[PDB]
């Protein structure tokens, strides 16, 4: 058995909570509750090694900035979380959420995670974002930014429909092996 | 509110016996090999038969007492060696403090009456401060204790309702006008959920200004509350786990990476700082391991004193004691009404009349009557200072003072310092000089101005009506005091006291011979070669 400690960081209602309930529970929650310090736990096998994953989920408002880096400390794997439909969380993960995360642990790998997958291709999404003149963060743009945050791997992901979202947590525990 | 952690008579006894040591100094290992063990302690077994000699202890005593080496610190100490030694034989040991006392009276009717038994600097001082204690341990147990813990927690729940910096130490529900918080804090009070991972939610009232030490410590009195000091765990291997949702995980600390560091200061982490809200479940579970601090209002370091000017006085009064601003005194007043209830409470059990008064207090009071009249002392104000500076000013203020001589509880400074106001005002209502008032005046004194009268009738009556009682014999006195020996079992370290009180000898060998040897009567009972035969057996 070997541990591996998770931190999921991001902007608020990207879809962390959901990302955690989806994979441990395989199901979506749908109410909106704000999220202060929750966490979730999954033991999971990953090239034919058993594996005790500790997930943390933190909030996403920048009034909970003070109390957010205390689950920092000795962790192995970070994930830092962006809405693919919401082009503000996107450009928070350069001006918030990066430098935070390095501030603490300088040395910790980093997998950014495109959350709400489903969304980008909807109709109805884009409608509400083309009245609002933004337009939705495709695959070249996300990889872009990973690249200038030095994180390991990129991977887009949907709470709801559960795609891509088993390979998140796999790849994690993957970094921390190497 | 069930539960009062009295303390057992043996801890009650060492910390009154020994106030200066911490851990009572008869409990240790002799320090002698094996092979002198059974000739030395021969000897010490010796000395106790000694001891019981009235003729060689009082001698022994008035040796001592002239000796310009022997200090009041060696005075005392030897005091409460004689009282574990003789613990067994209280009828006799009131019969030396009788003797003693005789001589201090007579010593004092020739210089200034008034002054007798004022501090704790010979022989006789102490040994009276531990047959008080001996005598009222069961009184305070049975009655004073009731109305003293009731203070205790009172002021405690008091305080506790408003901020208190963890640095400076200021708080906003006090009696002493240099403990009080001039800056009106902002704050918010917070009924958290409470459990003990060492389980069942209990709610605990903190406020969002107190650190995580302070929050610590309202929890704690919390979950264990009818639990004394002892049996609860070191606060220093307990953490503070903030849990929301159906996992927490989260370590409060008054230090950690979230401070806030500006320049050369350093804040403490609040329940306000990580944004605890109200009814938050925070557990207790157990711990697996320049820049100044502050709190609420930053430490004033001033550089205040100046050079004294050639013919200036300066005094401790008048232009440097500026009058309390009212803003200030009202606060400090508000407080005095909180806590009155349990202050009269606590002066009336103590001068109870009413209620039956210890034979040790009537004896004793009869006593001072008898010595005063032998001596032709007829001023009564004479008699009312002996009496005030046997008991009150002897026992009760000290226990006042400190409930760690006669509860297992942790003080706090500023619990000590309202506690202080509260023993001085105990202290004027059995003083006799009166007192006009005004701008200069001490805190107690203008705090409890409409009560200190009343108080001070209270002690009058106290001694009068103690006094109009039959008269207390020896006969009467020494049943009690024999039955009192009976009921402590022992173990407070008679062998190790006579060790100690040994060393005495062996220091004061020569001066104590020739008292023994000048004397009559003490050459005829050979107690000058019986102290030998225990010198030679030790050493
Ligand atoms: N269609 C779709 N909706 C999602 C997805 N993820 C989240 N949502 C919706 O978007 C909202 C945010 O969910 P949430 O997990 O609480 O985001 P969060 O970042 O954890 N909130 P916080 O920042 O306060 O911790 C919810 O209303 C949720 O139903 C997704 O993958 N697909
Ligand atoms: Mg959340």
């Amino acid at each position: 058995m070997q541990a591996i400690k998770c931190v999921v960081v991001g902007d608020g209602a990207v879809g962390k909570t959901c990302l955690l309930i989806s994979y441990t529970t395989n199901a979506f929650p749908g109410e909106y509750i704000p999220t202060v310090f929750d966490n979730y736990s999954a033991n999971v096998m990953v090239d034919g090694k058993p594996v005790n994953l500790g997930l943390w989920d933190t909030a996403g408002q920048e009034d909970y900035d003070r109390l957010r880096p205390l689950s920092y400390p000795q962790t192995d794997v970070f994930l830092i979380c962006f809405s693919l439909v919401s082009p503000a969380s996107f450009e928070n993960v350069r001006a918030k959420w990066y430098p935070e995360v390095r501030h603490h642990c300088p040395n910790t790998p980093i997998i950014l995670v495109g959350t709400k997958l489903d969304l980008r291709d909807d109709k109805d999404t884009i409608e509400k974002l083309k009245e609002k003149k933004l337009t939705p963060i495709t695959y070249p743009q996300g990889l872009a930014m990973a690249k200038e945050i030095g994180a390991v791997k990129y991977l887009e992901c949907s709470a709801l429909t559960q795609r891509g979202l088993k390979t998140v947590f796999d790849e994690a525990i993957r970094a921390v092996l190497k | 509110g069930s539960g009062i952690p009295f303390l057992d008579y043996k801890v009650y006894a060492e910390r009154i016996f020994f106030p200066g040591h911490r851990e009572s100094p008869l409990h240790r290992d002799l320090g002698v090999p094996e092979s002198r063990r059974p000739t030395v302690e021969q000897g010490l077994g010796q000395l106790s038969n000694l001891l019981n000699s009235k003729l060689f202890l009082t001698k022994f005593i008035h040796t001592l007492e002239t000796q310009r080496t022997f200090s009041a610190r060696d005075r005392a100490y030897v005091a409460s060696l004689l009282t574990v030694a003789l613990h067994g034989k209280l009828e006799y040991f009131t019969d030396i403090l009788r003797t003693l006392l005789s001589d201090l009276v007579a010593q004092y009717v020739a210089k200034n009456p008034k002054l007798m038994l004022r501090r704790t600097e010979t022989v006789v001082e102490k040994l009276l401060t531990n047959w008080m204690s001996i005598c009222l341990y069961t009184f305070v147990r049975d009655s004073v204790g009731e109305p003293l813990y009731m203070l205790f927690r009172g002021i405690k729940h008091q305080v506790d309702k408003g901020p208190v910096d963890s640095v400076t130490g200021k708080a906003k529900y006090t009696l002493n006008d240099n403990r009080l918080l001039r800056e009106d804090v902002e704050y918010r009070p917070l009924t958290l959920n409470a459990l003990l991972a060492v389980a069942q939610g209990v709610p605990v009232k903190v406020l969002d200004c107190d650190t995580i030490s302070q929050a610590k410590e309202k929890m704690l009195d919390q979950l264990y509350k009818g639990v004394p000091l002892t049996q609860r765990p070191d606060p220093r291997t307990l953490d503070v786990e903030w849990r929301s949702g159906v996992a927490g995980h989260l370590i409060l600390s008054d230090e950690d990476v979230t401070s806030e560091v500006q320049g050369l200061w350093r804040r403490l982490n609040t329940l306000q700082h990580y944004k605890v809200p109200d009814g938050a479940t925070v557990a207790l579970v157990p711990c697996l391991t320049g820049i100044r601090p502050w709190h609420l209002v930053k430490p004033s370091d001033e550089p205040e004193p100046p050079r004294p000017r050639r013919g200036s006085l300066r005094g401790g009064e008048r232009e440097r004691a500026k009058a309390i601003p009212e803003i200030y005194l009202t606060r400090l007043l508000s407080m005095k009404g909180t806590l009155q209830k349990f202050v009269d409470d606590l002066f009336q059990v103590i001068l109870s009349t009413s209620r039956p008064v210890p034979l040790a207090v009537k004896y004793f009071f009869d006593l001072l009557d008898e010595q005063a009249q032998q001596h032709g002392i007829s001023d009564q104000d004479t008699i009312h200072i002996w009496k005030t500076n046997s008991l009150p000013l002897r026992f009760w203020i000290n226990i006042i003072k400190n409930p760690q001589f006669v509860f297992d509880v942790q003080t706090s400074d500023n619990m000590d310092a309202v506690l202080l106001v509260i023993a001085q005002t105990f202290m004027d209502a059995c003083t006799l000089a009166d007192h006009k008032l005004g701008r200069d005046s001490p805190i107690n004194k203008l705090l409890y101005a409409r009560d200190i009268p009343r108080y001070k009738r209270m002690v009058e009556r106290y001694y009068a009506d103690i006094r109009q009682t039959v008269p207390a014999s020896d006969q009467e006195m020494n049943s009690v005091l024999a039955e009192l020996s009976w009921n402590y079992s022992g173990d407070l370290g008679a062998r190790v006291a006579l060790h100690e009180l040994y060393k005495y000898i062996n220091k004061y060998y020569d001066q104590i011979i020739t008292a023994l040897e000048e004397d009559g009567t003490a050459q005829k009972m050979q107690l000058g070669y019986r102290l030998q035969q225990i010198a030679a057996a030790v050493e």
